[PDB]
């Protein structure tokens, strides 16, 4: 200890690809092989998408948290409380709450536009595989 | 030597690149001025905002000024025809304005740290255009320029 | 009599008409990305 607790953990990192490892052998049957490739073209799609997702979520996660908690010190835990809380979201809920109405309709607008094109980005990559 | 610089700072594909990098340098730095706390007076990053939005006002000014036509008035209606370039105007003008609201006392901080807030939305979705010109970034843009009028008659329903 | 069952039925229109709405997001935004 603590060095065997860590070999655990990056053991524990190893099963991922060792079960990922099954995608080329899932390449001989003819119905997985297809749908492996899929996940082949979805990945770089995906890669874009999160490109997409990135300036979209985090405008407003900055902004959420821009709005909420205003009396937190300089730390590092700030970029995880940017995407943390509004990955989890879903939990929560003078102008004053007009402020946060254009940002909570702006984030449900936001996630049907991106949702929506990722699906149809999705349906027509299985066109050409 | 010397022409070699000046002829690769002179070239599109630099300006663009730095521009860009700039950029990003801008995001970083107003993010951090919006998470951090502000002051009776500005920090000095949130300075370099200022003067970032400044000078961009200048540029856009002469933008108007050295344009095609040659009356003021069509001079300002043509640059006045992209939308982008509409909401970068209109931008810079809530961006001053909180500049004002926030250099006044309490309770104007706030309302000027709302105004900030705001900015970061809009300067994060003025990427969409420059994302335009990647091979597969584009069309997904577009495709969010149309979805904005077939979602907009869903909001309807 | 009445206790329930108007509560049931606004809950089965709103289920109902949600699903329509989201697949009517789903068809039209397929159709979307292939004009582009
Ligand atoms: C402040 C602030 C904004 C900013 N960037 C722009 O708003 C924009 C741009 C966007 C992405 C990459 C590179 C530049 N930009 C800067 C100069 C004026 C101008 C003219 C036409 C098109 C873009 C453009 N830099 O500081």
């Amino acid at each position: 200890q603590p060095f065997r607790s860590d070999g655990r953990v990056i053991y524990c990192v190893n099963i991922i690809y060792w079960y990922i490892r099954l995608l080329d052998i899932f390449g001989v049957n003819k119905y997985l092989g297809p749908y492996v490739m899929m996940i082949g073209k979805m990945m770089i799609d995906m890669m874009y998408f999160v490109i997409i997702m990135l300036v979209v979520l985090m405008s407003f996660g900055v902004a959420r948290q821009a709005i909420l908690f205003p009396n937190e010190e300089p730390s590092w835990k700030l970029a995880k409380n940017i995407f943390y809380m509004p990955y989890w979201m879903i939990y929560g809920e003078t102008g004053a709450w007009i402020v946060p109405a254009i940002m909570a309709c702006y984030l449900l607008v936001a996630n049907i536009l991106l949702v929506n094109l990722l699906i149809a980005v999705f349906n027509n990559t299985f066109f050409e595989v | 030597l010397g022409r070699k610089i000046y002829e690769f700072y002179n070239a599109p594909i630099v300006k663009f690149w730095f521009y860009t990098l700039a950029y990003i340098g801008y995001l970083m730095l107003f993010n951090y001025i919006v998470l951090v706390k502000m002051e009776r007076w500005p920090s000095t990053q949130e300075w370099i905002v200022i003067s970032y939005i400044f000078t961009l006002g200048i540029e856009k000014m002469r933008e108007i000024l050295m344009s095609e036509p040659g009356k003021l008035l069509q001079k300002v209606k043509v640059w006045l025809q992209e939308y982008w370039n509409v909401t970068d105007l209109i931008a810079i003008l809530l961006f001053s304005v909180g500049m004002i609201l926030r250099l006044q006392d309490q309770p104007f901080r706030s309302d000027g740290r709302v105004i900030y807030c705001v900015n970061i939305i809009y300067w994060y979705i003025r990427l969409l255009d420059i994302f335009g010109v990647n091979k597969y970034l584009g069309p997904y843009v577009m495709m969010i320029g149309k979805m904005m009028i077939d979602m907009m008659y869903f909001v309807i329903i």
